[PDB]
Formats: C-alpha cells, structure tokens, sequence
RNA sequence: CCGAAGGUGGGACAGAUGAUUGGGGUGAAGUCGUAACAAGGUAGCCGUAUCGGAAGGUGCGGCUGG
RNA sequence: CGCAUUAGCUAGUUGGUGAGGUAACGGCUCACCAAGGCGACGAUGCGUAGCCGACCUGAGAGGGUGAUCGGCCACACUGGGACUGAGACACGGCCCAGACUCCUACGGGAGGCAGCAGUAGGGAAUCUUCCGCAAUGGACGAAAGUCUGACGGAGCAACGCCGCGUGAGUGAUGAAGGUUUUCGGAUCGUAAAGCUCUGUUGUUAGGGAAGAACAAGUGCCGUUCGAAUAGGGCGGUACCUUGACGGUACCUAACCAGAAAGCCACGGCUAACUACGUGCCAGCAGCCGCGGUAAUACGUAGGUGGCAAGCGUUGUCCGGAAUUAUUGGGCGUAAAGGGCUCGCAGGCGGUUUCUUAAGUCUGAUGUGAAAGCCCCCGGCUCAACCGGGGAGGGUCAUUGGAAACUGGGGAACUUGAGUGCAGAAGAGGAGAGUGGAAUUCCACGUGUAGCGGUGAAAUGCGUAGAGAUGUGGAGGAACACCAGUGGCGAAGGCGACUCUCUGGUCUGUAACUGACGCUGAGGAGCGAAAGCGUGGGGAGCGAACAGGAUUAGAUACCCUGGUAGUCCACGCCGUAAACGAUGAGUGCUAAGUGUUAGGGGGUUUCCGCCCCUUAGUGCUGCAGCUAACGCAUUAAGCACUCCGCCUGGGGAGUACGGUCGCAAGACUGAAACUCAAAGGAAUUGACGGGGGCCCGCACAAGCGGUGGAGCAUGUGGUUUAAUUCGAAGCAACGCG
RNA sequence: AAGGAACUCGGCAAAAUGACCCCGUAACUUCGGGAGAAGGGGUGCUCUGUUAGGGUGCAAGCCCGAGAGAGCCGCAGUGAAUAGGCCCAGGCGACUGUUUAGCAAAAACACAGGUCUCUGCGAAGCCGUAAGGCGAAGUAUAGGGGCUGACGCCUGCCCGGUG
C-alpha cells in the first residue's frame, strides 16, 4: 500500500500456531491454572490402549494408546515399534510427533522410557524403539 | 494535482525511450532545468533546449540514440517521492550498477550528481537513478 | 486522626461444570431423491421474500461468470 | 507491547492562596475556592512482562530471546508500620495482623534457605550437606590478627565448545569367514594375519613450577613534626616470612597395539544398494507417499554414505518464506476496489524570487561503562579461551558552517482550480395536470355452441347465453413507433406529454481570482429489488395457496385460478453477479475507425465536402503489460498522490460481544477442529437430452422368421459320488 | 430465656421496616421506568454565632437556619406518637378502573387496540299499536351489532354440511 496507510495501519504478521499444543502448557497444582510452559515431552498414565485404524487409501491396522498427562490433557499417542509392553495405567513419556496416518494422534510414545520397554528384535534403528546395543 | 514534476519528467522521459521518440517537450522548472542539464553533460542526452514563456515555460530534450538502435538512457527512476523522501549521509551516497550508471542527487552545494556529491563530500536529497 | 487485616453488601470480569439443545467436521459400497456441471434435460448465479422431507421450487429485481 | 469484540476515564483528580511535611520541589499531606485534567497522536480497562549491555538467526533490513557475565530496579513467608543509623522503612533487625511448622507446666514463647551445600515436592529435566581465607576484594582494628559459603578452588553431569585419541609404515595367500552371483567370479580388501615400528594417551616410578606482591618485624637513608639525636609519621631500599588447590598442571624414564566407536541413513529431495522374510498384515513416514507373493521405502544381514565421543529424535527460535513484501508482494478472471457520494481530521502540493533554518548534510566537543561481536598483535604445547591495542554502534545533547530540496514567513505568476460572459444538449431530479392504444370488469344489441389451453389433455368459463362482435361507462398500471455499443446521473438509476421549482455537464474564450487544489479513515447522505409500519389503491401480473395434468413420486417445470406484493404518500431496511467482477485525481505513451454534443478554418450566400480541435461514447489495433484470456490514449502501459482491501480451502461471514433495526436482518467478526489441497487461464481428449455434414440391413419400404408347440443342441440353477474344465452384454450360450 | 417458621393448607396473625438529609443502586425494559431497587451513613444538647446565607425594614429588631469545628451527656438522640418490610423467579390478566348492596374482587367484566359486517340519511338499529322520538341539530374519518383484547412477531388448511 501507501507509505501513510503502513504507518497508520501496519503490517499484521501471519500468525502461528503450535503443531503439538499439548506440550506447549503445563499445571501448577495449588494455583489450580494452567501455565505456558513449552516443554519437549510429557510424561503421563494410559488411559485406554486399544488399536485402531487409518482412514483412506493407506489400510493397515495402527497402535493407538490415550494418555492422560501431567498438565492434565488426554491425548491420543502412538507407539511406534512392533509389540509394545503398555497395558491401561502405564507410565507412558510422550514427544511430539504427527501420525498422518490415523486421524487425531499427533505424539509418539517414547519407546525406551519410564515403563513403555524397549522393543523386541531389533538391530536397526537402535536409538530410536529404545532397545540396548544387545551382544555380539 | 501532479504530485511531484520530477518523478513525472522522468517517466516523460522514459516513454520517450520506449517510443524512441526524439524531441520532448516538458514544462521547466528550475530543478528540471539542473536534471536535463546534468544529464546533458553526461552524455545521456544529445542536447537539452530552454524555452523561457509566460505560461511556465518549456525545456526540449533530445533524447540520445547513438548507435543502430541502442538507447543510451536504458531506465529512469524517481527514489525520494513525496511521501517517502529519502537523505544520504555522505559516507551513503549511493553509487549505481557499480559506476556505469548514476544518481542525481541534490546536496547543500548545488544540486549535483553521484560522483560530484562524492567528491565534495556532502549530502542531501536523493532524488533519481539513471542508468 | 491515619491505618493492615477482617466483616457486611451490591455489582463487574474470567475459568470450570450443567439435564437438555443447535449448527459443524469426520467415518465401514446405509436410506430418499438428483439440485449443480452439457441447452445438465426448467440456463445458472446474486440479493430478498415465501413455501417445501431434502437437495430445492416459486416471485421480484439484477448479472453473464449463456 | 498485545487487545477497540477495552471509548469514554478522573475527583486530591486538575489549578490557585495559605499552612503542615520533606534532605529537598511538589495535592506529598490539609483547610478554602475555581471546573478543571486525559483522550482515537489510543485515555481508561484487561492480558502479558523485570529493563539493558548483550545472545541466536539472517546477505541485510529484521524477527526471537533477556540463561551465565556486567549495570540499574523490585522483592525477602503475606500485608502494614516505624525504629536506629550518615544512608534502611533493613534477606540472616524490630513491632503488629494472617497462614503454616514447633515447644509449652496451657499462662505463653520461637521460626522464616528467593545466602552456600543439601532435603521433600512439582517436573522431560538440571549438581557436593567439600577444602581454604594462600591469592583478589570486603568489615573492624594502631597493628598482629579475627570474621568472610563473597571469592579462590575442589567434586558430580558429554550439558556445551575446543583440542588429542582408539594406532602407524609395509603387506596379495585378495587367506578363513560373511554377503551376493548370469556360479567365470565380484565384494568385505591391504582391510586381517606376515615384517618393521611409535607411546600422545594407559600404567608404573622419580623430579617439580608460575599463581607470592605482600602485610607485620627489624636495620638503614632522605624528610615532616617535635623542647629535642626521644618517639612516631611518610617515601626508597636491605633482609626474614607466608599455598586450600597439591607433589596438581608440568618434565623425565620403563612396558605392551596392548585399555579405548558408536549412532543414523541409503526411492526422490539427499550423499549412500543389494539380498532373504513378510504380503495393504506386521509396520515406515518430514512430504511426495511405501507395503495387497518378484518391497533398493517394512524387519534382518551384507554393504555404502554421513558425521564422529559423539550420533539421532523431540520441544522453541530464526532462515528458507519476496509467506506481512521498508529493503521486497499484490486487487479485470486466482484471495483482494468500500454500492456510490458529500466531506472533518490526516496525508500529499503548480511556478519565480527573497528570507528563515525545524527536517537534511557537514565540522568540533562530550558521551553511548567493563565484558561481548569486529580488526591488529601477544600468551596458554595449538585450539577453545585469555590478554593487550583499536574500531563500531544515537532521529543523543551543546556548538559551528551550507542553503539545493521538504517545511516556515513575505512578495510575484497563470498553466491547475474556480468565478464572469456566450451558446448547446440531455429519459438529471422533485410537484401538479393531461393523453392514446391495450387489458379487465360492467350494461345493452347481434347470435349460437362452443371458448380457453396444451407436447397430449383436463380443470376452469358456457344455453342462467359464453368466446367472437358493436357501443357506452368505471378503474388501475406501463408509456408502442422515436429507440441507437444514443443521452444524462456519483452510483442506484432515469423513456408519453405539458407546465412549476431545481441540480450538474460540455463547448468558445479572455474579463477576474491567483494554488483557492487532490484524496479522505471516522462522520453525514443517497442507495435496485424484496421486506416492514401507517393510510389509500388494485387493471394486468403474481409468491403463498387450491384444482387439473405430468410423473415411480412431482410440495416442480406445464395449465387453470388466485392472496400479499407490484402502484401512491410519508417513515424504516440499507442489501445485489450494487459489475467494467477494473477506487479517485493528474500527467505522459503509434495508428485506423464509427458515433454524440460543441468550436474554428479552405471555395461556395448555400447544399455540402475536406481539414483542424475539444469533451463524452464503440470496435480493431503498435510499443508496453500479463500466468494466459486479453487490456491497450475510456489501460490491464509508464509514473506520482491518497484511500479501501488480500494474505491457502473449510469451519464461516459462523458463534459470542457490541452498535443499528418494529421485525427480517445489517455491520463488526473470530476460535477449537479439519485438508494438502482449494483456485485461475489455457491444452489434448471424451461426452452433451448442443450446432453442422456424412455413412452402414442401422431406421423406414418389404420379405421371411425367432418369442407359442414338439424335438435336436448349448448355457444357467438344482440334483448329485462325479454331473470335468474353459467362455459370460454387444464381443458367452449348435462356442473350445 | 435459648431457638428461631421446626407452626401451618398457606409466615394467617404477630413481629420487623416505617420521618428528614447525604451516598449508592441490578436484571430486564415498550427507554418512560424498574426505583423510595437493593445496601449504607448522619440526625440530641452546648459554645464558637442575632453567622455563612437569605425575607421584611430606611435603619433598629423580628422570622427562616445549610454547613463545619470544638466539646458534653445517656443503653438508646425522627429517644414519645404515627409516618415503605425487602429481594428472586413463575401462571393469568397489559395497565387505572368495574363487579354478585348482605359469602366469591378474581385469572371474571370493562378498557385502549384490532377486525368483520350492516347502514345514502324519513340511514341502519332501538322504544312505542301509532303518533312521536333516540340515533342526532350526527352523515361512511359517521352511527349500530357480533367477536378479540395494550404492545411485539404472527394468525396456517378446509366453502363438503349449516348460515
């Protein structure tokens, strides 16, 4: 626009939203509110561990566990390895990971945390799925 | 109305350039008349004219095409318009496609061109490109 | 005298939560039509009113993006 | 610095006089008066936040951060208060009130780690309940000394940066073994082993710094005091002392390749590929997207690649992103020109000249601390780091020069603008009056059997006499022909005629003014149609509604009827595909060609031809623009000014709030969530219940059949021990 | 006393508020109201004062008496008397009115409003056998009759039967 038009009404920046809002606050127990806290991961109790399915074209069953966290916010997460430990109540450590495949899961359960175990027979990719360096 | 005259001499003179046209007739004040001059002097003109009136008077350009087809003056532009003037310090004085083209520039001793500016070492109004 | 706190009171803002509800989105080859895209089988759309299970129809005015 | 979906906020607030109070000026506090003060340049309110030097990113402009280090601030369990003291309204002081912990003999007491360690909790998550005052500070002392969780160090953590490592030279039996193989081999590959050899590091054992200068104590010498060589101060030497770290860095000798490499990826982006298992499962994924029996994308092995005591993932910043565009974007059709005007504030301002110096440039002075970035050298074995020296960074203050430009002040000019005069044209508006067709209805004559309507009919109307036809009357609404990419208006829009009042435009100037101009958020107005209120009006039409058709249905199209409305007066609404899907102004930038209202010229008094010029209105077109279609002097070109608006699609012009409205609604206007597209223009096709042309036993024109019966034959089902398998609309079924 | 609606058909009755001045005040709203909303504060006497300030007067002197300071008494200062109780929601009726004198005061009538219909003026309708009147010394914006009831948004379908 015109010079005067800048001066007087400015240039308004594109906003930006989080990818993963739910790492992106926190809880203070006593002051009973929710503050910013911006943090890599969140450990919080499962909720419910099922199953369940993507929707179009790309059909193969996925992992699907709900955790309800320690700012208090239930997730959908995924756990990603093959064959997981987690059972309903289990101590599960959460980072931030978008599953485009199922609708509505966008973390990843930590594989190799507090109690979600280190996956079984796996050599490559060892950091990531968690398991130990294991013997040679 | 007309806003500013030397941003509208300097797209009268443009359009002469893309026309190819030779002659141009422009109403004439006095800092039209010290623009035409200095690009006179440069060579990006033939020869610039004055005709003193009663109206507001006229100045005539030639406008310059040396050779086959090439014109000398390739693009005009007005940097202080009026609503955004612009003022360079002298270690700012703006020098253009790095020497091969030039910057009327009106300092506080006359209104001079880039190397004039620089070479006198103060600065004012910036107030065309010419390349 | 001032005076923190406390007390009473009437308002203001903000978060939860609430039988029930209204529109929205997404989903396994569900039901009813076929409104639009072709002259889409009544040219379509815009505004407005009205009616109708529903897309929609109809009136009036405007538009070609016939 | 974020919100206007926070617009009104103050009353000791805003001033005065006087007093008190203060280290001091002051509504800082009080009396008495005055009605002030802040305000779209954003008051107030709400939300968020210690500020900065600096730090990260970036080409930079910027954007984000405010850890360490350093400056200022505020706080000390929460709120209030004072005391003392030079300085506090005081982290380790006091008094009070509240919560909490503790003790109590129940009367009353004590406490405040947001000091260094540490504990518990919250958390994805961050350390030792260490040694020393040796060094640098502090406090006190005349000093020795004491105190010092500041500070020096030490410990834990790859938490970061940096530096050295896990070997090196030679080595073809390309050993064994892995993986692959068209089984010829290729590869792991000189990489192992062979030979030779180093010791940084590993370890053992010796030697052992700088960091120390001092303070104080002596002796001198010079000197000031002194009643004096006492004695003390001050300065220079000249000695004797002092280490937590710590026998630490460091140096030197001995020994063995011995102790020392992992992580991620390999489809593309993106460097790096094969094999086996899986079979839309398990799973991968940042995106495109992999995987449904030949997976370089999944899992494993080999290999390769990247880095390397790191590597990868995550979370946030910044870049990429010209994706908020000042640098550096846009709005005809992709998102985007307010429906249009009148205009306040704001922004912008034609010409000549004098002057001013606010902006601008330049000089000097001060300053923008130290550390940091940067430059130059130096020291740590190099590096990180340290150190020295400089630079840089201000719209900064004072001061001095310039006068071109912006601005200020004065004087001049006429082009822009406007007034004057002269014509011209127009459905420009508002009020009243009048007309002629036609439509309906009414009365009467003619007269007889239909009319109406449809793709076909039917409902309706009609023998109680219709439709047709002739005459008369009532009443309403629109104004054929003119009529035209013609005119006027800002836009909506405006077509009979006539008058009344009234707005604007265009043309010719020269008489005047002399920059009086442009644009314009907010405001004020106009604003099609539908709708609303009140009162009239009602001829045609016609939502709604009813009947008849159609149809599978037909709340539709069709037909027959017909309410509101259309009409008028005033008031409200304030919306349109309100369109040129194109803001207003101005200037410049080839032509050709119609046309509307003017002007002037070259012969003619004319008719009229030609030339020339305006302003409006069409089409084709050069340069130029554009993604293309196309625009092109009526721009979508080249520029300048100003305004409005856009930043993926949906949700959604939704919800909430506010304003306006009788209402319907209008305006303002998100968010959770969701997608990797939505979109424009063009191309090739295919299709059309689109147009054109054509052809074929395709249709028609005929002739004979099939479908019915009997049987032959093949096929579906069904019966089966098996009724073998294959074909499955044309293009399977007397087929293989 | 203590408790306080546990009484009860139901806070019936009783208690409580109850004056003047100042402060302050919501939802909603037809913009008027709500509203005396609510919820608070002060009310004596004395001296500063025959005052600040007014009325009359030519002045004297008479009335009216805000505000402040100082102080004094009481448990208590409109010290007696008699002068709103208030708030939140719902049904109906808009409301002010009227009504069964003597059981029912209402949600019933009435109402402004709306609508339908009649009626050309010797109107229509009404009273009376009739004269004579009312309507009305009025004339469709008038006058009777039926219905519905302010206001806001609306008022759908059926003309077969009875009118």
């Amino acid at each position: 626009p015109t010079i005067n038009q800048l001066i007087r009404k400015g240039r308004v920046s594109k906003v930006e939203n989080s990818k993963s809002p739910a790492l992106n606050k926190g809880y203070n127990s006593f002051k009973k509110e929710h503050t910013n806290v911006s943090s890599p991961q969140k450990r919080g109790v499962c909720t419910r561990v099922g199953t369940m399915t993507p929707k179009k074209p790309n059909s193969a069953l996925r992992k699907y566990a709900r955790v309800r966290l320690t700012n208090g916010i239930e997730v959908t997460a995924y756990i990603p390895g093959i064959g997981h430990n987690l059972q309903e109540h289990s101590v599960v450590l959460i980072r931030g990971g978008r599953v485009k495949d199922l609708p509505g899961v966008r973390y990843h359960i930590v594989r190799g945390a507090l109690d979600t175990a280190g996956v079984e027979n796996r050599a490559q990719g060892r950091s990531k799925y968690g398991t130990k360096k294991p013997k040679a | 109305v007309m806003t500013d005259p030397i941003a509208d001499m300097l797209t009268r003179i443009r359009n002469a350039n893309m026309v190819r046209h030779e002659k141009l007739e422009i109403p004439a004040s006095k800092l039209k008349r010290e623009i035409a001059e200095i690009l006179k002097r440069e060579g990006f003109i033939r020869d610039v004219e004055f005709v003193e009136d009663s109206k507001q008077g006229i100045i005539r350009v030639f406008l310059k095409y040396g050779q086959n087809n090439e014109r000398v003056i390739t693009g005009l532009k007005r940097i202080s318009k009026p609503g955004l003037r612009v003022y360079a310090k002298s270690n700012e004085v703006p020098r253009v496609l790095n020497g091969l083209g030039i910057a009327i520039i009106s300092t506080s001793q006359g209104v001079l061109t880039d190397k004039e500016a620089r070479a006198k070492q103060a600065g004012g109004e910036v107030l065309a490109y010419v390349w």
